[PDB]
C-alpha cells in the first residue's frame, strides 16, 4: 500500500512527534493515491539523545527513551507518557512485516497518528483517520 | 521575486517593478499564457499596446520557456483559461486563427487544441470565426 | 538481397524496473531526465551510449528520496555507440 | 550545464582503429539527424504530470547538441502516437542518418505508456512492442543496421519499489 514512512521522532514537551520524509513535491508517473498506513522505521537504531523507541513483551508495553524514560498510558481514552497501559500486538491488515497495537483497557481502540501540518503526533481511536504501525524484524 | 512567480501569486507590485519595456511585456505575456493567469494577461495586453510584429517577436523568444517551446497560438489554445485573452488576439486582430503550428505538435492548427481540451466555448468561438483543422 | 534481422540495433532505456513507479519533480522535472542530461553532458565524449547509461543507473544505485532503478530493455547492438560530441 | 564536446583527432582515432567494434558516424556536413519527442502533459481522466515542460526543453537541447533535428508532439491519444511514430519511420531524412532518438514521456503501466485518453475502464495505451515493430527493419528499412535508441519516462507498475532491510 502507500503508507507514510517516517524517518525521525520528536519527543518535545512530554509529547512525541513522527518526522516523515520529504516528498520534495515528487508526483509518481502512475495514477494512483492512498494514504490509510504509516510506520517507524529503525533508521540509525531508533527502535529496540536520540528519541529512541522501546517495545516490550501477544501483548505489549510502549515505552519512549529521550534521556527520560516514560511508558504509555490510554487511560480515559486519552494518551500520555508517564516516566515509570497495556497493548496487544497484531498483525496490520494486509501486511507481514509491519505490526500495529490496540488498547487492552479501552478495547476496539488502537493506536493512530494524526497531523500536526508540519509533523505527526501519537492518538488512540476506533476503526483524520491514520493508523500507526511498526516493522516486525 | 521572479517574475513568474509574481504572475503566478498576482504580484501586481514587483510585476510593474519589473515589467518595463515592450520585450519584459512579451516575456510576461507569455508567462501568464503558460501558467494559465488570464487577469495578469489581460492586464498587460490593456496597459500595453501590443501588435502583430509583437506577436511575432513573442514567436522569437528563446528566453521564454513557454515561447521557446510552444507557439504563441499554442499557448492561446492551450487550456480554456487562456480563453478571453485568446478573444483579444481574435478581436485586435494579432493572430492568424488557422496559423498552422510550426513548433509544438507542428501542422495542428488552434482549432485542434479546442478538440483535444474539449471546451465548447472555445470550439464555438473559433467556428464561428471561420477556424479550420489543420489536416496533420 | 541479402539476409537481415527483423529486429537488430535497437536499445531502450525505461525510468524503472518493471512493475514499478517512476518519479518526477515538479519544479526540475523527471530524476531520470534529470540524471540523464547530467551525465550525458558530463561523459558524452569520452564514453559511448551503455557507459553513460550505467553511468545514469550507478547514480541511483542508493536509493535517495525515494527508490528508481532505470533499466535497459530489448538491447540488440552488435557495436558500440560514440555520439562523438562536438562533431 | 554544458556539453562537453570531444577532440576530432580521437573521432579519427576510434573511427579507424574500432572500425568494426563501434557504429558507423556520419559527417555532419551531411548529416540529417532526426530526433522525435513525445510528451503527455494533461490527461482527461488522470492527475496532470506538471515539471513534463522542463524536460521537453532539456531533452530538445541535449539532442540538437548532438546534430539531431528534434520535431516534438505534445498530448497524443495512443491511436495518434502511432500515427506520430510511423510517420517519424517514413521521413526521408533518416536515409541521410547514422542514429535516431525516441524520447517517450507520460504515464505509464506495464505493458506500455499512456495516453491523454487513457483510463482503467478505457484503456488508451501504446505498447512498447508497437514502437518496436514501428522501427524494425521490416518497417522502417531507412534505419536498418543503425543504433535505434528509445528512451521513456514512464512509470511501469503500480508498485513503489522500496524495502526496508537491515
Amino acid at each position: 500500500d502507500n503508507c507514510i514512512n517516517f524517518v525521525a521522532m520528536k519527543f518535545i514537551d512530554n509529547t512525541l512527534y513522527f518526522i516523515a520524509e520529504d516528498d520534495e513535491n515528487l508526483e509518481s508517473d502512475y495514477f494512483g493515491k492512498l494514504e490509510s498506513k504509516l510506520s517507524v522505521i529503525r533508521n540509525l537504531n531508533d527502535q529496540v539523545p536520540r528519541t529512541i523507541f522501546i517495545i516490550s513483551m501477544m501483548a505489549v508495553t510502549i515505552s519512549v527513551k529521550c534521556e527520560k524514560i516514560s511508558t504509555l498510558s490510554c487511560e480515559n481514552k486519552i494518551i500520555s507518557f508517564k516516566e515509570m497501559i497495556i497493548f496487544f500486538q497484531r498483525s496490520v491488515p494486509g501486511h507481514d512485516n509491519k505490526m500495529q497495537f490496540e488498547s487492552s483497557s479501552y478495547e476496539g481502540y488502537f493506536l493512530a497518528c494524526e497531523k500536526e501540518r508540519d509533523l505527526f503526533k501519537l492518538i488512540l481511536k476506533k476503526e483524520r483517520s491514520i493508523m500507526f504501525t511498526v516493522q516486525n524484524e | 521575486i521572479s517574475l513568474e512567480d509574481a504572475i503566478k501569486a498576482s504580484n501586481y507590485e514587483e510585476i510593474n517593478n519589473k515589467v518595463t519595456d515592450k520585450k519584459m511585456a512579451h516575456q510576461a505575456l507569455a508567462y501568464s499564457l503558460g501558467n494559465k493567469k488570464a487577469d495578469i494577461a489581460l492586464y498587460l495586453l490593456s496597459k500595453f499596446n501590443f501588435t502583430k510584429q509583437d506577436v511575432a517577436e513573442m514567436e522569437k523568444m528563446k528566453n521564454n520557456r513557454y515561447c521557446n517551446l510552444y507557439d504563441v497560438e499554442y499557448l492561446l489554445s492551450k487550456d480554456g483559461a487562456n480563453y478571453k485573452v485568446l478573444e483579444y488576439f481574435i478581436n485586435n486582430g494579432l493572430v492568424d486563427v488557422n496559423k498552422k503550428f510550426q513548433k509544438v505538435n507542428s501542422g495542428d492548427t488552434m482549432l485542434d487544441n479546442a478538440m483535444k481540451s474539449k471546451d465548447s466555448k472555445m470550439i464555438d468561438f473559433l467556428l464561428k470565426n471561420g477556424a479550420i483543422l489543420g489536416k496533420r | 538481397v541479402y539476409k537481415t534481422h527483423v529486429e537488430k540495433d535497437f536499445i531502450a532505456f525505461c525510468s524503472s524496473t518493471p512493475h514499478n513507479v517512476s518519479w518526477r519533480d515538479s519544479t526540475m522535472g523527471s530524476i531520470f531526465i534529470t540524471q540523464l542530461i547530467t551525465c550525458f553532458q558530463k561523459y558524452s565524449w569520452c564514453c559511448h551510449l551503455e557507459e553513460v547509461f550505467r553511468k545514469v543507473q550507478q547514480s541511483f544505485e542508493t536509493p535517495r528520496a525515494k527508490a528508481q532503478m532505470p533499466t535497459i530493455e530489448r538491447l540488440s547492438m552488435t557495436r558500440y555507440f560514440y555520439l562523438f560530441p562536438g562533431n | 550545464d554544458a556539453l562537453k564536446l570531444c577532440p576530432h583527432e580521437e573521432f579519427l582515432r576510434l573511427c579507424k582503429e574500432r572500425a568494426e567494434e563501434i557504429y558507423p558516424i556520419k559527417e555532419r556536413n551531411n548529416r540529417t539527424r532526426l530526433a522525435l519527442i513525445i510528451c503527455n502533459t494533461e490527461f482527461d481522466h488522470l492527475p496532470p504530470r506538471n515539471g513534463a515542460d522542463f524536460d521537453i526543453t532539456g531533452m530538445k537541447e541535449l539532442l540538437e547538441g548532438l546534430d539531431y533535428s528534434v520535431d516534438v508532439e505534445e498530448n497524443l491519444t495512443a491511436r495518434d502516437m502511432e500515427s506520430a511514430l510511423r510517420a517519424f519511420a517514413t521521413r526521408p531524412e533518416h536515409k541521410s542518418s547514422d542514429s535516431t532518438f525516441l524520447v517517450l514521456m507520460s504515464h505509464g503501466i506495464l505493458e506500455g505508456i499512456c495516453g491523454t485518453v487513457h483510463d482503467e475502464k478505457k484503456p488508451d495505451v501504446l505498447l512498447y512492442d508497437t514502437i518496436f515493430q514501428i522501427f524494425n527493419n521490416r518497417n522502417c528499412l531507412s534505419l536498418k543496421d543503425k543504433p535505434k535508441v528509445i528512451i521513456v519516462q514512464a512509470a511501469r507498475g503500480a508498485n513503489r519499489g522500496e524495502l526496508w532491510v537491515r
